[PDB]
């Protein structure tokens, strides 16, 4: 019955909680409350412990009771609040975060929270505006400054850059060293110019989050097959992604499952999400050995068990510290060898992972100490798309001679060449090649659909549609789920994009541009005259603040051009329209990367040192166009300048895109899928050949 | 609405 044992007993578990003996402090916290039941700090301290150990079910119910027994502990308010949010229940733990402020107005820690679930739900000038208050409030709060960072970096708000980035790394550095868990988080940690081994540290130190929440399982090592005798002489590839649906991943890996050799492999994809009821998710399922929904069973143990029981071999994480991961499943470890591909861009820092796989141009072995996995390389790029699959309508393109350009006025459609032959005076432009419809009547009523904006036209009985208006003809065919079955027609005059301009774009989210990528292009833009670049509201709040900086760099308003943000078919599009693409050198282009370059847009790319930065670079060493990729930022601009001033050499480079995009290993989801089965089975022979995990570099 | 690999 007594507050002072009870007291000790807690200041005995605060101990034991502190040299992470996690084990042995629940059990004194929950003495300290046999004592003592109505003792807050007790219930508040249990509860976080659990919080912890991922039994949110019980923490909450702990935090509640804290809260009756204290009811102005605003502290609790703020922690109840993190616990509902990982249970999903976002509505329920913004009212607990609103109700700590209203309680005390001066406590830092429910704004910063309140801040980010503003950002989770894409509200980032509400964000800001939340963190910047907690800040005022507690001018030294890691979780807050680096939160606020990554908004600020987001809408292109570089206020005191320079200053901003050496004190991240301050702060990271200070936690790592007082071994705390760093603010920046690992999916982040590419854009900051971070000391290196920090980035693989800050990756490590989010593994250890999982190990807390196995632990509490007591699971023993699971036993590893040794042979491929009771899988019948096939291994057994275990994918496990949260992104089988409409995800980017999805749109680069989808034909893969299909594609295995099932005589020597049988495939088993593991969704970590449920049917979200898109084509994308339709295909894995149908086309998957075994398809299985993790999504319904929602224990991790059970979900590990169910792993090993399938009797899997290499189990890949397609996720690393993606949202919906759940990478408890690998610390569990069901499998023998664990290996990262494709859906992260970067390391694990996790021991539970065996290998990363990756490439020769991406991850070269004089960085090997970058990432905690053993380097596996695929022979060409790691990388991979989904495009000729997805978009084969624009294998071929035709144009529109409005006065010879090829990219003005464009045509693509499944049923190109039979409208083509319909025609009467269609000229033949030798690259495949290029057909050119001349400025007649024709012509003329496909441009009049463009100017008025309708939707579609008929002519000689093919259906011609209006590039801006697909999800209104075919929405399936919007998304990259089905190939549209009309002709299409895309013009520059469609994104008020100038006739006669040079077109540089960047087409990916804005979070990737700094202030020297930014100065780069504009150096671009002043020494090739009459030229444009091309960005896109990703978000939209984040143009008037690249306006602005353009500005202070001595380019008027309209050498910038943005656009909304299009479904994913018009988006790979409209690359069509580009001259050249300028690929952002802090962290590359990915599935951005290979959209572009689908359009058959020569794109060029300054590959950096972390992973995410080099992509870019490896896409193109395999398309086999090395006089794109840049050694350093007077090299960048040089090359780039080169592409906008001599019309002749860009349309060799533009023609070299078109025709190596087919004739190159980039886009061939088959050979890609050998070439992977391959570098599985080197890693599966020196397994059973009793040997641990070594780099796999051919 | 266009989904993006996040966090
Ligand atoms: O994997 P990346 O880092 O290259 O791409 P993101 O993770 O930034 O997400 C981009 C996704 O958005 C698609 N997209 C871009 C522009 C647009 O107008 N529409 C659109 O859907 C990209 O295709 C990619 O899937």
């Amino acid at each position: 019955s007594c507050p002072t044992h009870a007291d000790s007993l807690n200041n005995l578990a605060n101990i034991k909680r502190e040299q992470g003996n996690i084990e042995e402090a629940v059990r004194l916290y929950r003495k300290a409350l046999e004592v003592f039941p109505e003792f807050a700090a007790a219930h508040s301290n249990l509860a976080s412990v659990l919080q912890q150990q991922g039994k949110l079910q019980e923490a909450l119910m702990h935090y509640k009771e804290a809260i009756r027994i204290s009811p102005t502990f605003a502290d609790a308010y703020s922690n109840m609040g993190n616990t509902l949010k990982e249970m999903q229940d976002v509505q329920g733990a913004l009212q607990c975060y609103t109700r700590a402020i209203q309680i005390n107005p001066a406590f830092a820690d429910a704004h910063s929270n309140l801040a980010s679930i503003h950002k989770d739900s894409g509200n980032i000038p509400e964000a800001i505006a939340s963190y910047r208050t907690a800040l005022k409030l507690k001018p030294d709060f890691p979780d807050a400054y680096c939160n606020l960072a990554h908004c600020l970096q987001i809408v292109c708000d570089w206020t005191d850059y320079d200053e901003r980035m050496k004190k991240l790394v301050s702060i990271v550095a200070d936690q790592l060293e007082k071994n705390r868990l760093p603010s920046v988080h690992p999916h982040h940690s590419m854009l900051y110019p971070l000391s290196h081994g920090f980035r693989k540290a800050i990756a490590e130190r989010h593994g250890n989050l999982c190990l807390d929440k196995i632990n509490v399982l007591h699971k023993p090592p699971y036993e590893h097959p040794k042979d491929l005798k009771l899988s019948d002489g096939r291994l057994r590839v275990g994918y496990v992604s949260s992104d089988f649906g409409n995800h980017p991943t999805s749109h680069l890996m989808q034909s893969i499952p299909g594609m295995h050799n099932p005589d020597k492999f049988e495939v088993f994809c593991y969704a970590l999400s449920p049917d979200d009821g898109t084509n994308f998710r339709v295909k894995v399922m149908a086309e998957a050995n075994h398809f299985i929904d993790l999504s319904q069973i929602p224990c991790n143990g059970k979900a590990a068990d169910r792993i090993h029981q399938d009797g899997i071999h290499i189990l890949v994480n397609m996720n690393g510290y993606t949202k919906g991961a759940r990478n408890e499943l690998f610390a569990l470890r069901p499998a023998p060898i664990q290996a990262m591909w494709l859906g992260y861009p970067g390391t694990s820092g996790a021991l539970f992972m065996d290998y990363i796989i990756t490439d020769q141009e991406t991850s070269p072995a004089e960085v090997a100490e970058q990432y905690s996995e053993k380097l596996a390389y695929m022979p060409h790029t790691f990388f991979i798309g989904d495009h000729a699959n997805m978009f084969p309508h624009l294998k071929k393109k035709a144009v529109i001679d409005f006065k010879i350009y090829d990219n003005r006025i464009v045509l693509n459609g499944i049923d190109l060449k039979a409208f083509l032959d319909s025609l009467p005076d269609v000229k033949i432009v030798k690259m495949l090649n290029m057909p050119v419809i001349p400025m007649n009547t024709i012509a003329e009523a496909v441009i009049e659909m463009i100017n008025r904006g309708q939707i579609q036209i008929t002519i000689n009985g093919f259906s011609i549609s209006n590039g801006l208006a697909t999800t209104q003809i075919n929405n399936k065919a919007a998304t990259g789920e089905e190939v549209p079955r009309t002709i299409i027609v895309t013009t520059r005059s469609q994104y008020g994009l100038p006739e006669d301009a040079i077109v540089y774009c960047n087409f990916n989210q804005l979070y990737k541009i700094d202030p020297s990528t930014l100065q780069m292009w504009a150096n671009i833009l002043k020494r090739v005259p009459n030229s444009v670049l091309w960005l896109l509201r990703f978000p939209a709040v984040g143009e008037p603040n690249i306006q602005q900086y353009a500005q202070n760099m001595g380019l008027p308003q309209n050498r910038i051009i943005f656009s909304p943000v299009a479904p994913k078919e018009e988006h790979v599009r409209r690359g069509q329209l580009a001259d050249v693409c300028l690929d952002t050198p802090l962290c590359n282009g990915h599935t951005t990367g290979m959209d572009v370059l689908w359009a058959g847009t020569p794109m060029v790319t300054m590959p950096g040192e972390t992973l995410a930065s080099r992509v870019a670079a490896s896409q193109l060493t395999c398309l086999g166009c090395l006089e794109l990729i840049a050694k350093n930022r007077q090299e960048y601009e040089d090359i780039a300048v080169k592409l906008g001033t001599d019309l002749e050499y860009l349309k060799k480079v533009r023609g070299k895109v078109w025709k190596q995009r087919i004739s190159s290993p980039l886009f061939n989801t088959k050979q890609y899928t050998m070439e992977l089965e391959r570098l599985y089975l080197q890693m599966w022979e020196h397994y059973a050949a009793g040997n641990k995990p070594d780099h796999m570099i051919k | 609405v266009t989904p993006v690999s996040t966090a």
